[PDB]
């Protein structure tokens, strides 16, 4: 008997869950979502159509403590694969397209731990709208931006909030975009000089 | 009440599209084809893409689809929606879009004594690779190829369809009722291997 | 709980066709599989074919041509029949109900089998001879003789030393069949002074046809 | 004539496709990665991205898809949905402008000792750093980094099918020759992840440009 | 299909030893291996499936273990009720079954108890003259026999059969018969049967001259 | 959340989204409509179309939706997906490229009264007659007709929206402080009118 058979029983048709209800235990609670994004390629940008293409991985995170189990009763599964239709999402969509492509590109599955804690991290290809200033053209440099937020609900029902990251056992907030060396690829005509966020 | 519908549940109430229309797993499925040309849309040598609008007429023998007219009122045909029937899932190998398959889900024809026939309409975007040697006097051998993309050469078997005089069809039909001439390629043969 | 039962005839004729009755208590047909099974004398078992819970059925290919099997769910009954019999089929034949994990299936619980024999022989009374040293090498308190039985058909024939006054040192070795027919021996331990002058007799009897004979030492 | 519908029916009836297809959840699922390249449609120099048509074989035996022939009449492949099975997330991390992972899911041919063979056709648009100092005369290395998006390579395991991709069916493209191809398996730790390394196999291949047309009508 | 071979054929154990039969498949069984327990009489019950997975109700000083193509089952201290015969099974590819192992308690070695009879007046009367030779209450059933008429040995005609283990004492025993015609008989005057058995070095003889 | 999902299933509990509320087989269904716009993406003369991303302001009242706050834990308003419920088939009539529908169907809004407000994102390409003439110092005047396709004037009555105060603000919504400013053109002014019926249907411009 595979464990995490045994396992996705338990927390889906044991518990009953239901994955249209936000994970609160009252209606007035918010849910804190933590969003973080890993920029592995500026694909373009498209001044004549204003339009800025970039590959990113879009880390979301949050506790659903319906999601709750005890590795050590489950043969020590630590951590859990599911498609991300099984469990409640926070529905975040890039608001700023050009496109109409609101959502993800990529469903990949959501990872959800012991501890309650879900992770998601689909990667996707997007065209938000960044005007251009053509002022120094050629040698200018533009402000682009990414705005994500949800649409099925608000700040009375979702709290939105920065990835936070420890060192030597100390918490900051992540306020810049992520680059990762190993997933990162330098673009031909843009160097990327800031790159912060702010919620 | 309509005799249509007791056909079709007699037909249908225990009927699988999953499986073959073999009673023995190593028997063949023989498939009648026959690509009708209706035109040729165009022949891009830029982008190496010959688009032609077919009717792709695929005959077989179904047992499980099998009636006489004379049980169910004299209905001598009947219109199902393709997706309760099995189809070899003929699909065109060297297209260029990524559109295997036809454009449109036709009714198949389940006539009686177990003959099925589909004749869907079908867009296909093929690569035909451009000798422009010869420009603008050249002639192009393109080429279209049709496989089931599920089943090999023992599951599902390809036969050409056989005219009223019992010749075989061994090339692209033409119907002078529904083929109108391209302006700027002429088709000089057709032949089917 | 569960329970698997095989009834049929214990002797078939050649060519003629074997039926077979599994009846199932402690379990419905609609959820469990039952297959048959035959060992043929002297091979090990081997599988000829399943009645699914589906009411499907599915047959050895070596013997799908010969086999049919069939089920009634109200009165919880698997039928086998089987045509064309030779001598080859003669074995137990077992009835099982076969537990699953996904599409893998194996046998879980068995029947306790119905022996069939497949021969045209028809039924024979047997031969009682009587079987005496040939010279007296021994003289001991413990001496053995015995009775051959030849010619019977079918199975079973059974033999005692005098009634009841048989006692535990009684032998019945195996029966074995040539040309046909059965034969068999036993044999009992008595004393070399007995056995010449008390009447001991063999008395053997088949319930074939109900036959019986009474068989006395000479020598 | 119902024997296939009765495996699929028996196969599927409580299969999950979520859980990965092992005995033991400490077990690791070797899925074997084939490249194949049907046609080099179109390497755009200026947006730098690579379209070709692939058919990205994957194979893996799939623990719960085993089924005895003998019980389905010899039945030894049948082909189904791959919408219906776990099936590996393989994620082109140099996606440009196409999809990530596969979206035509064509059927999957599935054997009786529970092997998965799944031969998707996909359009791939990666991404490759076009050089341009040596044009109209260059030679370009364009990659497919293709990997397992959320499983890690403790959990999955993808190994390539052969040294090389499978070019005996690609269609000779009139500007670029494929001069070299080869695949390589490699393991990287992401900073989202850093107690689990992800497993990639990363094709390349080594394009050289037929220079004649630009001769004429540039040069 | 995958064959399967058992071994030992015949085991010989006392009670509460540790016995491990082993089963033996031509290909790859993958663990698809399942045994059952046969008794003489008795509705055949599974032991252990999946080659370890023990069936419900089984007592537990039944295990299995094995891969690949070999595999065994063990008794740690085997019970009086434990002794039957074992098969092995295979259904990962098609069904095949090993030919079995029967298992006995152990037991002292014994001679057999020999004697022999030639063919009865009634028998020769009716034309009978099969001769017949017994080994009442020996140990182990290895046992051999041979028929010699006027000193040369013969073949044809000879039978045998050999019961199972006594319940009281273990020992096997074994009869043996040599048909011959009334013609054939009476045209030879020594008839002798030779047992072989481990108790001994040299074989067992006895004979007859004639009728009785 | 019990409470929700108990209150949400009773009010889904025989609920048919294809049926359109109306109480009596004469009552008219009033349905606001409002537009946010929230970038001109662009115009384009030789297709002589308007692309604009927009959020609909939706809004009406469906009985079937009402519930007593009180008897359920004090809820007094609700998030539902918009395809659970009955919707108004409003669309772009003059839209160019076939895309009659909205972008995405967001969830709605339900009050306990029964007033269902859905403000779905929209991407549109309306056609735009092209003033030709006086190009470059030109002046457009685009339109943006919304109307229930399929309902008739007697079954869905169409209003303009509302302002926040309850004036007859028919105006297109602009919030100056996040809306994305188009690099060529300048809005001067984004009035909206109902057009009232000549079976006939009304639109809203
Ligand atoms: C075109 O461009 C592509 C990429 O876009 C080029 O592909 C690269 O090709 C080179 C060879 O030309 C490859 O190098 C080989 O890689 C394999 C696999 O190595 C992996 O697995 C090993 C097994 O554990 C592991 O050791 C390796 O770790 C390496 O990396 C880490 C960190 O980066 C480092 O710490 C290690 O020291 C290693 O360097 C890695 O995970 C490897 O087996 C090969 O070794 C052979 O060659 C070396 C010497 O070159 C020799 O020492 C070995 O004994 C053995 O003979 C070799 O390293 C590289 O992996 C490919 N990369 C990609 C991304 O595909 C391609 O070459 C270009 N072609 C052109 C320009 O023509
Ligand atoms: C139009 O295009 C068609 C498709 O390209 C052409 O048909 C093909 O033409 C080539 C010409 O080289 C033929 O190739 C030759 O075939 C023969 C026959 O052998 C065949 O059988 C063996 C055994 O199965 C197999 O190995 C071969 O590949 C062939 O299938 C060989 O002897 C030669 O060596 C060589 O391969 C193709 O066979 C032929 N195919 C078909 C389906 O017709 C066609 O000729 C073109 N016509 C014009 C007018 O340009
Ligand atoms: C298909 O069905 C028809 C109709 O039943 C079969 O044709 C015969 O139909 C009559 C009905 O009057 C039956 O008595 C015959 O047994 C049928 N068979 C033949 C051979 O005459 C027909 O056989 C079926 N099969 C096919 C392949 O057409
Ligand atoms: C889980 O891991 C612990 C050690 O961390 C080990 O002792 C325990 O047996 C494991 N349990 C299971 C069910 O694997
Ligand atoms: C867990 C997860 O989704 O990882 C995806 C990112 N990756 C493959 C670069 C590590």
């Amino acid at each position: 008997l595979n464990e995490e058979e045994r396992l996705i029983r338990h927390l889906f048709q044991e518990k009953g869950y239901n994955k249209e209800l936000r994970p609160v235990a009252h209606k007035e609670e918010s849910v804190d979502v933590a969003l973080a994004l890993t920029l592995s390629n500026l694909i373009s940008l498209k001044e004549v159509e204003e339009t800025l293409t970039t590959n990113v991985w879009i880390e979301h995170g949050w506790t659903d403590n319906r999601l709750k189990w005890n590795a050590e009763e489950f043969g020590n599964i630590s951590v859990l694969r599911l498609p991300p239709d099984m469990v409640w999402l926070p529905e975040i969509v890039l608001e700023n397209n050009n496109d109409g492509s609101f959502q993800i590109s990529y469903s990949c599955n959501v990872l959800v731990y012991h501890y309650g804690f879900v992770y998601w991290l689909p990667p996707a290809i997007f065209r938000s709208s960044c005007p251009i200033s053509v002022t120094y053209f050629p040698f200018d440099w533009q402000n682009c931006s990414l705005k994500f937020s949800s649409l099925k609900y608000t700040a009375k029902e979702i709290t939105l909030s920065l990835k936070q990251d420890a060192k030597e056992n100390r918490t900051y907030p992540v306020e810049w975009i992520i680059i990762d060396p190993e997933g990162f690829t330098e673009n031909g005509e843009w160097e990327i000089v800031h790159r912060p966020a702010r919620v | 009440k309509n005799e249509e519908l007791r056909l079709y549940h007699h037909l249908f109430n225990n009927y699988d599209p999953g499986s073959r229309p073999v009673r023995e797993p190593e028997d063949t499925v023989t498939i009648s084809l026959k690509v009708t040309l209706t035109n040729l849309i165009s022949l891009n040598e830029k982008e190496e893409t010959l688009t032609t609008s077919v009717w792709i007429g695929i005959d077989w023998q179904d047992y499980r689809l099998n009636y006489s007219k004379d049980d169910f009122g004299g209905i001598e045909t009947l219109r199902v929606p393709s997706e309760l029937v099995w189809l070899p899932e003929i699909v065109l190998e060297n297209n260029i879009d990524g559109q295997f398959g036809v454009a449109y889900d036709a009714n198949v024809l389940v006539y009686e004594g177990g003959s099925v026939t589909w004749l869907p309409p079908a867009i296909y975007r093929s690569v035909c690779a451009v000798e422009v040697t010869y420009f603008p006097f050249d002639w192009q051998n393109c080429s279209l190829i049709f496989r089931s993309q599920t089943y090999n050469a023992e599951e599902v078997e390809f036969t050409f369809a056989v005219d009223n005089d019992g010749k075989t069809i061994n090339k692209i039909d033409i119907d002078t009722e529904a083929y109108t001439e391209n302006g700027e390629w002429a088709i000089d043969f057709c032949p089917g291997v | 709980e569960v329970q698997l039962q095989e009834s049929g005839p214990g002797l078939v004729q050649p060519s003629e066709t074997l039926s077979l009755t599994c009846t199932v208590s402690g379990f419905s047909l609609t959820s469990y599989s039952v297959s048959w099974l035959r060992q043929p004398s002297g091979k090990g078992p081997e599988w000829m074919g399943r009645m699914w819970d589906d009411g499907g059925t599915v047959y050895n290919s070596g013997l799908k041509s010969r086999l049919s099997i069939s089920r009634d769910t109200s009165k919880n009954q698997v039928f086998l029949k089987m045509n064309s019999l030779q001598t080859d089929d003669t074995g137990t034949y077992y009835c099982t109900r076969d537990e699953r994990i996904r599409a893998i299936n194996w046998f879980a619980y068995w029947g306790q089998g119905t022996l069939v024999t497949v021969s045209s022989a028809e039924t024979t009374a047997p031969s009682v001879y009587p079987l005496a040293p040939g010279t007296a090498l021994k003289s001991n308190s413990m001496v053995t003789l015995g009775c051959l039985v030849k010619g019977y058909f079918p199975e079973p024939v059974t033999v005692t030393w005098n009634s009841g006054a048989l006692s535990s040192g009684v032998h019945t070795f195996p029966a074995v069949l040539q040309s046909g027919l059965y034969t068999l021996t036993s044999s009992v331990t008595v004393p070399s002074s007995t056995w010449p002058s008390q009447t001991v007799t063999c008395n053997v009897a088949h319930p074939g046809q109900q036959h019986q004979r009474w068989t006395r030492k000479l020598c | 004539s119902e024997h296939e519908t009765r495996l699929v029916a028996k196969l599927f009836k409580d299969y999950s496709s979520v859980v990965r297809p092992v005995e033991d959840h400490r077990q690791v699922v070797e899925v074997t990665v084939g490249l194949q390249l049907i046609q080099l449609i179109n390497v755009d120099e200026v947006n730098q991205i690579v379209t070709t048509n692939v058919r990205l074989k994957q194979q893996w035996v799939d623990y719960n898809l085993k089924w005895n022939p003998d019980d389905y009449g010899g039945v030894k492949k049948i082909h189904i949905p791959s919408e219906k099975i776990w099936r590996p997330d393989l994620v082109l991390y140099n996606n440009a402008d196409g999809d990530f992972a596969i979206v035509k899911f064509t059927k999957v041919l599935l054997q009786y000792t529970g092997h998965i063979t799944w031969t998707p056709p996909a359009i791939f648009k990666s991404y490759c750093e076009i050089i341009v100092t040596h044009f109209p005369f260059d030679e370009q290395n364009c990659s497919m980094k293709l990997g397992t998006w959320t499983y890690d390579g403790s959990v999955v395991a993808i190994n390539p099918e052969s040294d090389q991709p499978d070019l005996s069916n690609f269609m000779e493209s009139g500007e670029w020759v494929i001069k070299e191809s080869r695949g390589w398996k490699h393991s990287v730790t992401y900073s989202c992840c850093p107690d689990t390394p992800y497993l990639d196999i990363t094709y390349h291949f080594v394009m050289q440009r037929l220079p004649l047309y630009f001769i004429v009508n540039v040069i | 299909d995958i064959v399967i071979t058992q071994s030992p054929s015949l085991l010989s154990a006392s009670v509460g030893d540790r016995v491990t039969l082993t089963c033996k498949g031509s290909q790859n069984i993958d663990n698809y291996l399942a045994w059952y327990q046969q008794k003489l009489g008795e509705a055949p019950k599974l032991l252990i499936y999946k080659t370890n997975s023990l069936q419900t109700g089984i007592p537990s000083r039944f295990s299995g273990s094995g891969s690949g193509t070999d595999y065994t089952l063990t008794i740690s201290s085997l019970h009086s009720e434990d002794l039957a015969t074992y098969y092995c099974y295979q259904y990962i590819n098609g069904y095949t079954f090993g030919t079995g192992t029967k298992l006995e308690l152990k037991r002292a070695d014994a001679a057999p108890t020999v004697s022999i009879f030639p063919p009865s007046t009634e028998q020769l009367a009716t034309g009978g003259a099969s001769v017949v030779c017994l080994m009442n209450n020996f140990y182990p059933r290895d046992i051999s026999v041979k028929w010699k008429i006027d000193g040369t040995e013969r073949r044809d005609g000879v039978l045998d059969s050999v019961t199972d283990q006594d319940s009281k004492d273990s020992t096997y025993s074994m009869s043996s018969t040599l048909s011959l015609t009334k013609a054939d008989y009476e045209s030879h005057n020594l008839y002798t049967c030779e047992v072989v058995h481990k108790t001994s070095s040299s074989p067992v003889v006895k004979s007859f001259n004639r009728n009785e | 959340s019990e409470a929700e999902g108990r209150l949400r299933e009773k009010l889904f509990s025989g609920y048919d989204s294809s049926v359109r509320p109306a109480r009596e087989v004469g009552d008219r269904v009033r349905v606001s409509v409002g537009l946010i716009l929230a970038q001109l993406i662009s115009l384009n003369e030789k297709d002589e179309e308007m692309s604009t991303k927009v959020y609909l302001d939706l809004e009406w009242t469906d009985y079937r939706l009402s519930w007593d706050p009180a008897e359920h834990d004090g809820i007094d308003s609700l998030r539902i997906t918009a395809e659970s419920v009955w919707l108004p088939d409003v669309v772009l009539l003059n839209n160019n490229d076939g895309n009659f529908d909205v972008a995405l169907d967001i969830s709605v809004v339900v009050s306990s009264d029964g007033s269902v407000r859905w403000q779905p994102p929209g991407i549109y390409r309306s056609s735009c007659s092209i003033q030709v003439t006086y190009f470059p110092f030109d002046w457009q005047n685009c339109t943006m007709v919304f109307s229930s396709y399929s309902y008739d004037s007697s079954e869905v009555s169409l209003q303009t929206g509302l302002g926040p105060d309850g004036q007859g603000h028919q105006e297109i919504h602009i919030h100056e402080g996040t809306f994305i400013e188009n690099g060529q053109w300048e809005i001067i002014h984004k009035p909206s009118r109902l057009i009232q019926p000549p079976g006939q249907r009304q639109e809203v411009i």
